[PDB]
DNA sequence: GCTTGACAAAAGTGTTAAATTGTGCTATACT
């Protein structure tokens, strides 16, 4: 029975990076417009966790659901943008 | 000597071997053709010994057959077991990972006393595994040994223990049979309080019976004076509520008590070791159990002659338990007997019952039988049995003593704790029989010990040693087997007393052992039997130790315990200075090829060599190469014969791994140095030259297993793959299509070997884990990457690779789709860290490894190899390591007499032949006769050149060494010579061990031990007393908090290393809150209480 | 002599068919290869024999500025199905260089490093001889070399 | 048993203590052990020579030179103190345990003296025949 | 807190037993043979001593940290981490 | 004798009726655990088969309530339902133990304390560690005394989160991953790290068993090569080393607090007399005798 | 001890202690053998309560014995012990189960309803809390360090 | 800079069939 690993138990490392990934995303996100981090924040669930729909944040800026996915492919294309993303590889996994 | 092709190795021994050693494999092969009775051991017992040889296998039938309910109304009867050839070789066996097995089959008769009628039924019993001709066996694909059991015999037993209190003598006698329940002087099942009169009366004799057979005894009638009981079956009361207390007894259960207890057969089991034993000392008779009681009152009288009543006279006398008469040894077809004994018990049990609630006249010989409890046994015998064990395999020395091993402990025997000192200790009786200087270091001694060179086992499972009867002061030719019972009947004369003419007593008296055993010098007189030679107590390793009667018992047993730990090296040189076992060693151990007809070479190849007989036939062997032993050293082999070469029957046509030219090589020859050197080899620590490493001396290969299976889950099937979920195109840079590490790759720790798949989900993965995912488009993939890397810390070139799939027919368990092995091997240089030593217990680490240039050199500039330290000899009773030092040197450089005019006074006792040996010629001093120390010195001046015609030694062994780093010499003469030194399986590749942060325990978060797990070191109680008497208390603090128990502390700790900050205060150890849980679940409350407010929470 | 690079075979602990030696107890033979180079940079050398017969170092057919200084040195011994077909390397240096791994170096697979000694000189002794008053010292080296 | 046993102060201040020997009976001579029993102690009361001088005061750390000094005088005996006559109220006191053995000084007061003293004892066991 | 003066035993009441208890087992059940889930009201029942999974009730209704430390109405299994699965307890009540 | 169970249960509140269950506590089942090995096959512990008796004597009883039964029924089942309770807390204790397959007998809630494999002496008073490591130990002849040879490869392993930092900070590595990495490949720029982040940094060196409180102490740190691990000759009387294959331990303190009682209390030079007679301990022996001698 | 009382038996069992590890060529400085004589001594057999709040044959410790005996406005005689059973009668409840016969302990301290302090050193490393010797003494672990007025203003 | 409508994939939702699971029962006589 003292052989078995835990599986669920929190690796030093991973947990460490992971701070420090979400460093580096909390500065990349500031390059970008107000709305376009805020869009990116609230489409991936960042800040709370929870992921929205696309006609979820269009109602809190105002908008449509397509308005939205537009915005969303524009900051894609800037976070795709070699100065922003050259940062975040080394944490592919 | 007598075999075709031995190598030429002189001999300083005076005497002449009458007797060959025996096959030392035999005591495995002989215990199991008793057991399968095939006509091998038919011949034997046939042409000497009784008429009706009855195997194993069929003995235990006849106890069974036939089987009848209490109506006697069916017979189930059992006869004739048949074996079929063997379903898979022995090589397909250990691949295919199944056991080497012989279907057994059975002719089962059932009758019906009703109706008469028969039924005859061929049945299988199952696959039966079978014995390899190396006395092994291969279950589930492992080659394992059964190793024989030390016992005590079933019999009459006496001991005299002095009185606690009275200080009076006391008798206590006792009877242990086959099976049942035992009794002792009447106590009886652990049962007190019980007169031995009492009984003496169940049996149903009358009083009167006693004072006539009592007669002399005087406690006899005082104990039937004093007793109570009035009438036969009243005492039969007062021992039916001491034995079966809480059940009220019945006159049909009162009588039939008694009866099934011991004379009824099935209840009570006599053993033919029992039912001999006490038979010729005095199932279960009411005559023999009075002659106990009778034998019992003789004894504490005091009178040494028993004349029974109505029986023959014998001597009257206290019994050792540890006297090897009195002890066996239940050899491997003994051991499988008694497990197939009681499989088929259990398997009556289901054929009695059946027959009831079977509808009778359809009930047949299967109907009635169902095999599972009777193959169990077996499985369940060679796996969790301790007498069942995986071969010791790093040479073929560790091998040929696992076999031949002889232990105490198991099932059947006493326990390792229990035992006392009284059965480690050597009784006289082993001599010849087991080796006294042979055993664990561990608290295993004494327990465990191998059979002697000449001994041989009885079928009767006593040991027996050969003698040679003198009469009337002249030795025979006989030669007679006799076991510790008859040794104790006669005088051994000493192997060594001088020889006369056609042989005769020479010296005036001969030294000779009595029955105590009690040694005593009388003349040629009054001896009956010979020793047949020296080292006759000695075990085949222990007879592998050069000058063995140098060195204190002591090193000795060290010495032989690490030949077996020595590992073969790639080159394989034989031993310099030898004795004489390593030719007969190295060929009975089966590691050897041997060629089994006269003839000649048809081809050689590293492939396997084919022989063409005078006999017209053709006998062809396949050569084991790099083959991966049970601890990982390497089995391989290379021929050592050419094409045209003629060979006889015997001979040795291809080297196994630690022989050289037919003989056990266990190390290499080295030059040595025995001077201290600036501090380096100090404390047993060793320095060699890296020549060694350059010219690969003492370097050795080594080949680990690695395994992986893809099996179905609950979420899907795994899958062997080349495709891994997040990996550079790098890491896969070495895998084939299928993701499995390609052959002749090179392998680094955490390298890819098996690329696996299993499924995953639902996963959720994390926001932040998720927008990168997006950014860089790479699609979170369906399943998790379970895939086999090579340990941390090892290292190597892929050997072979073995895949076993289910899309392919193969087989596996149900579940397994595929199953991957892969074979990874590494030559390892000798390593500063290793362990080497020599035959006579010297061992040490390598401390230092200089360049040839700086090391005590010859005045030739011949560099010394081992530079040994001089202070831990002198103290270690070890001195035959000197000895050999010379020899060795002797050995190298050769030698001349002595001659002319005539020979030395030395020579006279006397070397023959032996006055000029070649340099490089090999030497052989046999234990108990070698060389002497004057036949030494005499050899010691001998002989030039390097090549120049200048000496490099003197006759005191020494020579003047250069320091290789100054330039000067050294100021006096120092010892050089040659020494036989062996590598020794631990290494510190596998014995360094480092660990950061890594797996944590399930139930405790503590880190988990061992290599296999990347574990970290226990720190245990005495460490932390050591701790406290320092008053560190932040030290001990961290080590069982943050370092190993806190889980939020460990890994903030971790974060502050990284980010540079202070190390954090340190939380609750986990395993502290466990316990609190432990208690509680036991239903005590346990509060924790601050200074107030009272209770505290873990959460 | 660096490395060698043999056909049939992929790494040092297989068989060759037909030769008595396997490819572990033969880089071992090839170790009391002593070469001589020009050099400098690497050069292979080549070895292909068939049929019965022993191979020896003569048998190693050196490229144009290195040679092989005792031809009469035993390989392996091959028979009628024996076949080998051998590359060596030859670089040049000094000392003893344990056999560079090829995940090290840039190489693939199939190429077996072996341990490298580059030692032209075999055994060096030497001794001294004082020139009474007035005494100097006068001192003898023996040199001896591979070849 | 003795785990708990450290310094918890410098002086308790008692003045009991316990006699040791210090030789005897000559010349008409140390004791065969005075290392393991005087030497290192603190002297309880001042050792006086008749009729007397007081050669050495109370609370000296008796080294080498203080047994010499002492023999001299005639004093076949001394009081000294000692862990047993200790009067702490926990723990013991450095004054009653005396110098360090590893120190060479008085003890510190963290030392924990039970768990040195349990292991002084138990080390050597293994040479106890 | 690392921090506590007294540790105190006692015999525990069965009321105390109760009190520590988070539901009784009424089941001589571990898991199923099939999904390999644990079965309720058995031993390792997730209603009683706990998640299986961080924040994921037994049905998966609520699977969501959002709202912590309220039970699902379906399976009964309160949304926390899974550590509480090594801190609680259970209780039998005997006939 | 009597009196001091009675007295005792007066001056506590404890009711002795606790001595009688109503209720048993049920441990919680990460404690207990049941999981699949690697190839899916199923381990847990002997506990669940010991609650599972007891929990099926309970509701068999219940249900033999309900109908109404003979005496002999019921109180068989109390008798079988009390049994049950037993061998969950103490299996053994009375009659023979409940056993499983192979009969070996089934680990109580008692098994778990006791011993020298329960939870005091086996997980509380000692415990395995992180940041330690071990290692075969060859002489150290040139070693100053509170010096040690350190196997290159063990310390990397030992220090890594200290040098990941460090590598960090010079810039060879841009991000934590990327420190991780180039320190498991071992690439070769570590190494002048490692050199800098071992400086002046102790460690603990113990070797088994330890006897008196200096089989453990504090050396600096030297880089080695090789696997072995290099110890002062002079240390070897108080580890009791052998070098005939001795193996020692080694661990790296971390907090300052640690290091400061490594350096000041444990440090090699700083305990030379033996604590016991006081005479020295690390003066020369062996070699060293003959050679001043 | 009753003939020659409390100090002489110390005196006694020091000597011969002594003695074995003389023979053997072993020298151990008399007070660590008195450190552990010391802890055999340390309590008394109660033979009347009077009015306590003791038991008569209980073993309790002299100091405990001597300030509840008091009272302001209860005999007993000196005790020897040896070594095991004197640290089972170690007021810590889980040192003493730790110890030696666990089960026993445990049943004996739920029913006295017994209350660890957890002052002794074995004690805090369960816990994991600081053992009170050594540098975990208040007065070392309390120490405040700040560099003097003069030193900062040399900066 | 954003919105509209057409639109298909995706995700729920209710409705049904298939499978899985639980329980009762078996009457020569058998203790
Ligand atoms: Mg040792
Ligand atoms: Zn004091
Ligand atoms: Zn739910």
């Amino acid at each position: 029975g003292d052989f078995i690993e835990d599986s669920e138990a929190v690796v030093a490392v991973d947990a460490v990076s992971f701070t420090l990934l979400q460093d580096q995303l909390q500065s990349v996100l500031e390059t970008l417009s107000e709305r376009e981090a805020g869009v990116v924040r609230l489409r991936f669930g960042l800040t709370d966790g929870q992921p929205r729909t696309l006609d979820e944040i269009g109602q809190v800026y105002g908008v449509t659901r397509e308005r939205i996915r537009q915005i969303e492919s524009k900051t894609m294309s800037k976070l795709r943008h070699p100065s922003r993303s050259q940062v975040l590889r080394d944490y592919l996994d | 000597n007598s075999v075709p092709g031995a190598p030429n190795r002189v001999s300083f021994a005076k005497l002449r071997e009458p007797l060959e050693v025996p096959g030392l494999l035999d005591v495995q092969t002989d215990s199991f053709e008793w057991l399968v009775g095939s006509d091998r051991w038919r011949q034997a017992a046939i042409d000497r010994g009784e008429e009706n040889p009855v195997g194993g296998l069929e003995e235990v039938l006849a106890e069974l057959s036939p089987i009848e309910d209490f109506s006697g109304s069916m017979s189930l009867s059992f006869s004739d077991p048949r074996f079929d050839e063997v379903k898979a070789s022995v090589d397909e066996c250990k691949d295919k990972d199944m056991t080497y097995a012989a279907p057994l089959f059975v002719t089962a008769e059932f009758i019906n006393n009703n109706t008469g009628e028969i039924k005859s039924q061929t049945v299988f019993m199952g696959d039966f595994p079978m014995m390899t001709e190396k006395g092994t066996f291969i279950i589930n694909g492992t080659e394992r040994v059964v190793v024989s059991q030390l016992v005590r015999s079933p019999g009459v037993y006496f001991d005299e223990t002095i009185d606690k209190s009275t200080e009076k003598t006391l008798h206590s006698v006792k009877v242990i049979p086959g099976r049942g329940a035992w009794l002792e002087f009447v106590r009886i099942d652990r049962k007190r309080r019980q007169p031995v009169t009492v009984l003496l009366k169940a049996l149903g004799w009358t009083n009167e019976q006693i004072v006539e057979r009592f007669g002399f005894s005087e406690i006899m009638m005082g104990t039937l004076e004093k007793d109570t009981t009035s009438g036969t079956d009243e005492a039969l009361l007062d021992i039916y509520r001491k034995l079966r207390p809480g059940e009220p007894p019945t006159k049909e259960s009162a009588q039939t008590l008694l009866e099934n207890l011991f004379f009824k057969e099935k209840r009570y089991d006599l053993a033919r070791v029992g039912r001999y034993k006490v038979n010729k000392k005095l199932t279960l008779t009411e005559e023999d159990v009075v002659a106990t009681i009778e034998y019992l009152v003789r004894l504490h009288e005091g009178q040494t002659s028993m004349t029974v009543p109505g029986g023959v006279e014998v001597p009257v006398e206290v019994d050792d338990i540890d006297h090897f008469g009195n002890r066996r040894l239940r050899t491997v077809g003994e051991l499988i007997q008694n497990q197939i004994r009681v499989g088929l018990s259990r398997m009556e049990r289901v054929v009695r019952e059946r027959m009831t609630t079977q509808d009778v006249e359809a009930i047949t010989p299967q109907t009635l039988i169902n095999i599972r409890p009777v193959v169990a046994a077996i499985k369940e015998f060679f796996g969790t049995s301790q007498l069942s064990q995986f071969m010791d395999q790093n040479n073929p020395l560790s091998g040929l003593t696992h076999k031949r091993r002889l232990s105490a402990l198991g099932p059947g025997g006493l326990s390792r704790e229990r035992a006392g000192l009284e059965v480690r200790d050597v009784h006289p009786s082993h001599y010849g029989r087991m080796c006294p200087i042979e055993t664990p270091e561990g608290p295993n001694i004494g327990l465990i010990g191998s059979l002697s060179v000449y001994a041989r086992v009885n079928p009767f499972g006593f040991i027996e040693t050969p003698y040679r009867k003198v009469e009337n002061g002249v030795v025979t030719d006989q030669i007679d087997y006799l076991t510790a019972d008859e040794e104790d009947r006669h005088v051994v004369a000493q192997a060594n007393s001088p020889t006369d003419e056609n042989g005769r007593f020479t010296e005036d008296r001969v030294m000779v052992r009595k029955k105590g055993g009690e040694v005593e010098f009388v003349s040629a007189d009054q001896v009956d039997y010979m020793d047949v030679s020296p080292r006759q107590m000695v075990s085949v390793a222990t007879a592998m130790i050069p000058f063995l009667e140098h060195d204190d018992a002591n090193r000795a047993l060290m010495g032989a315990n690490m030949q077996r730990q020595a590992v073969p090296l790639v080159r394989s040189e034989a031993p310099l200075v030898g004795t004489g076992m390593e030719l007969r060693a190295a060929i009975d151990a089966g590691d050897v090829v041997v060629a089994d007809k006269t003839g000649v070479i048809e081809e050689v190849s590293a492939d396997y060599i084919t022989v063409m007989a005078d006999d017209g036939t053709r006998q062809s062997y396949r050569l084991r190469k790099f083959a991966r032993s049970n601890h990982g050293t390497c089995a391989n082999q290379r021929p050592i014969v050419d094409a045209g070469q003629r060979v006889e029957a015997g001979q040795v046509i291809a080297d196994g791994p630690c022989t050289q030219n037919g003989e056990m090589a266990l190390g290499k020859n080295l030059l040595v140095a025995i001077m201290p050197w600036e501090g380096h080899n100090y404390e047993d620590a060793i320095i060699l030259s890296n020549r060694l490493v350059e010219e690969d001396v003492l370097t050795s290969i080594h080949i680990e297993e690695h395994e992986i299976d893809a099996r179905d889950t609950k979420l899907g099937a795994e899958e062997i793959t080349r495709d891994i979920p997040n990996v550079s195109d790098e890491v896969l840079a070495d895998l084939d299509e299928r993701g499995i590490v390609r052959i002749g790759a090179e392998v680094r720790d955490g390298d890819i070997l098996v690329g696996k798949v299993t499924p995953k989900g639902e996963t959720e993965l994390t926001p932040e884990e998720r927008l990168l995912r997006a950014i860089f488009g790479e699609k979170a993939r369906e399943v998790r990457d379970t895939s086999l890397k090579v340990p941390h810390g090892e290292s190597g070139k892929v050997i072979g690779i073995r895949v076993f799939s289910r899309e392919d027919d193969d087989e596996l368990p149900a579940g397994v789709n595929e199953l991957v092995r892969v074979y990874v091997a590494q030559k390892r240089k000798i390593s500063d860290g290793d362990k080497l030593a020599g035959r006579h217990g010297n061992k040490g680490v390598i401390g230092k490894i200089l360049p040839v240039e700086d090391m005590p050199f010859l005045p030739d500039g011949t560099p010394v190899d081992i530079i040994l330290n001089t202070h831990g000899v002198p103290r270690r009773m070890n001195i035959g390591q000197i000895l050999e030092t010379h020899l060795g040197w002797v050995a190298k450089a050769g030698w001349n007499i002595d001659v002319a005019a005539g020979v030395p006074d030395w020579a006279s006792k006397l070397p023959e032949e032996l006055y000029s040996a070649p340099a490089d010629s090999t030497v052989a001093t046999p234990v108990f006769d070698g060389a002497q120390e004057g036949e030494l010195a005499g050899l010691l001046g001998s002989t030039l050149p390097n090549r120049d015609g200048e000496v490099m030694v003197d006759a005191d062994g020494k020579s003047t060494l250069f320091d290789g780093r100054s330039g000067e010499p050294f100021p006096y003469p120092v010892t050089v010579g040659y020494m036989y030194i062996l590598k020794l399986h631990h290494l510190v590749d596998d014995k360094i061990h480092a660990r950061s942060t890594g797996p944590y325990s399930m139930i405790t978060q503590q880190p988990l031990g061992g290599k296999a797990q990347f574990g970290g070191q226990r720190f245990g109680e005495m460490e932390c007393w050591a701790m406290q008497a320092y008053g560190a208390a932040y030290t001990l603090q961290e080590l069982l908090t943050i370092k190993s128990d806190d889980t939020v502390g460990r890994v903030k700790v971790y974060e502050a290393i990284v980010k540079g900050e202070n190390i954090p205060e340190p939380g609750i150890p986990e395993s502290f809150k466990v316990l609190l849980k432990e208690l509680q679940s036991l239903c005590l409350n346990v509060e924790v209480l601050s200074s107030d407010g009272a209770a505290i929470e873990m959460r | 002599v660096t490395s060698i690079r043999i056909d049939g075979v992929l790494h040092e602990f297989t068989t060759v068919p037909g030769v008595k030696e396997d490819v572990t107890d033969i880089i071992l033979n090839l170790k009391g290869l002593v070469v001589s180079s020009d050099d400098d940079e690497p050069v292979t050398m080549y070895l292909r024999k068939q049929g019965p017969g022993v191979v020896t170092a003569g048998d190693i057919v050196p490229p144009a500025g290195v040679t092989v200084h005792n031809p009469d040195m035993h390989i392996a011994t091959l028979n009628d199905k024996g076949k080998l077909e051998v590359e060596l390397v030859v670089e040049r240096g000094r000392g003893y260089v344990p056999a560079v791994q090829n995940k090290a170096s840039g190489a693939e697979i199939g190429r077996i490093p072996v341990d490298s000694i580059y030692s032209p000189v075999l055994k060096v002794t030497y001794k001294v001889e004082a020139t009474q008053r007035t005494d100097f010292d006068k001192l003898i080296i023996d040199v001896e070399t591979k070849n | 048993v003795s785990q708990d046993v450290i310094v918890r102060e410098h002086d308790c201040e008692t003045e009991r203590g316990i006699n040791v020997t210090l030789a005897e009976r000559g010349p008409d001579i140390r004791d065969a052990h005075v290392e393991t029993s005087a030497f290192a102690r603190t002297l309880a009361t001042d050792a006086v020579d008749a009729n007397g001088n007081v050669i050495i005061e109370r609370g000296h750390d008796l080294g080498d030179p203080a047994i010499d000094a002492l023999l001299a005088a005639g004093i076949t005996t001394v009081k000294v103190r000692s862990v047993l006559t200790c009067t702490s109220a926990t723990g013991v006191c450095a004054m009653c345990y005396g110098r360090s053995m590893a120190t060479g000084k008085l003890v510190d007061i963290g030392e924990a003296v039970g768990i040195v003293a349990a292991q002084s004892i138990g080390e050597p066991g293994t040479q106890l025949t | 807190v690392n921090f506590f003066d007294e540790l105190r035993i006692g015999l525990a009441t069965a009321d105390d037993i109760r009190n520590w208890s988070y539901g009784e087992v009424k089941k001589p059940e571990t898991i199923n043979y099939r999904t390999l889930k644990p079965e309720k009201d058995g031993l390792f029942c997730e209603k009683i001593f706990g998640p299986t999974r961080d924040w994921e009730c037994y049905c998966g209704k609520y699977k969501r940290v959002r709202f912590k430390g309220i039970i699902c109405e379906r399976c009964g299994v309160e949304v926390t981490r899974a550590k509480v699965r090594r801190e609680r307890m259970g209780h039998i009540e005997l006939a | 004798k009597r009196l001091k169970v009675v007295a005792a249960f007066q001056q506590s509140g404890n009711s002795p009726m606790g001595m009688v269950l109503d209720a048993v506590p049920v441990i919680p089942p990460e404690l207990r655990p049941m999981v699949q090995l690697d190839g899916g096959r199923f381990a847990t512990s002997d506990l669940n088969d010991l609650y599972r008796r007891v929990i099926n004597r309970n509701n068999r009883l219940k249900r033999l309530i309900d109908l109404g039964a003979p005496e002999i029924i019921v109180n068989n089942e109390k008798r079988m339902l009390q049994e049950s309770v037993d061998a969950l807390f103490d299996n053994g204790r009375r009659g023979r133990p409940v056993t499983g397959p192979g009969n070996r007998p089934l680990k109580s809630l008692s098994d778990l304390l006791k011993g020298k494999q329960g939870r005091f002496r086996q997980n509380l008073l000692g415990k395995r560690v992180d940041y330690s490591g071990r290692s075969v130990i060859v002489v150290g002849p040139q070693l100053k005394l509170h010096q040690c040879g350190l196997p290159k490869l063990m310390a990397l392993e030992l220090f890594k989160p200290f040098v990941m930092k460090r590598l960090v900070d010079l810039n060879h590595a841009q991000n934590i991953k990327s420190a991780k990495r180039m320190v498991e490949r071992q690439r070769p720029q570590v190494w002048d790290v490692l050199e800098e982040v071992i400086a002046e940094h102790p460690v603990l060196l113990n070797r088994a068993p330890t006897l008196h409180r200096l089989g453990i102490q504090a050396f600096e740190p030297q880089l080695v090569e090789g696997k072995a691990i290099q110890l002062h000759p002079l240390v070897c009387e108080a580890f009791n080393a052998d070098f005939d294959g001795d193996q020692m331990a080694v661990h790296l303190p971390l907090s300052a607090e640690a290091q400061a009682e490594a350096r000041i209390l444990m440090l090699s030079s700083n305990n030379i007399l033996s604590p016991a007679s006081g005479k020295p301990l690390a003066m020369p022996r062996l070699d060293m005798v003959t050679g001043l001698y | 001890l009753r003939v020659q009382g409390p100090r002489e038996v110390q005196i006694h069992l020091v000597k011969e202690v002594q003695e074995v590890y003389r023979a053997q060529g072993v020298s151990i400085h008399d007070k660590h053998i008195e450190v552990i004589v010391r802890q055999m001594l340390r309590r008394v057999t109660i033979i009347d309560s009077g009015s306590t709040e003791f038991l008569p044959g209980s073993l309790t410790e002299r100091a405990e014995f001597e300030a509840e005996n008091r009272r302001v406005v209860a005999a007993g005689r000196p005790v020897l012990m040896g070594i095991t059973k004197a640290s089972l009668a170690t007021d810590s409840w889980l040192s003493a189960a730790s110890f030696q016969e666990t089960t026993r302990v445990l049943t004996d301290a739920a029913i006295n309803c017994r209350s660890d302090k957890l002052n002794g050193l074995k004690e805090n490393v369960i816990i994991g809390k600081l053992i009170p010797a050594g540098t975990g003494i208040s007065r070392y672990r309390n120490i405040q360090v700040q560099p003097t007025e003069e030193a900062r203003a040399a900066a």
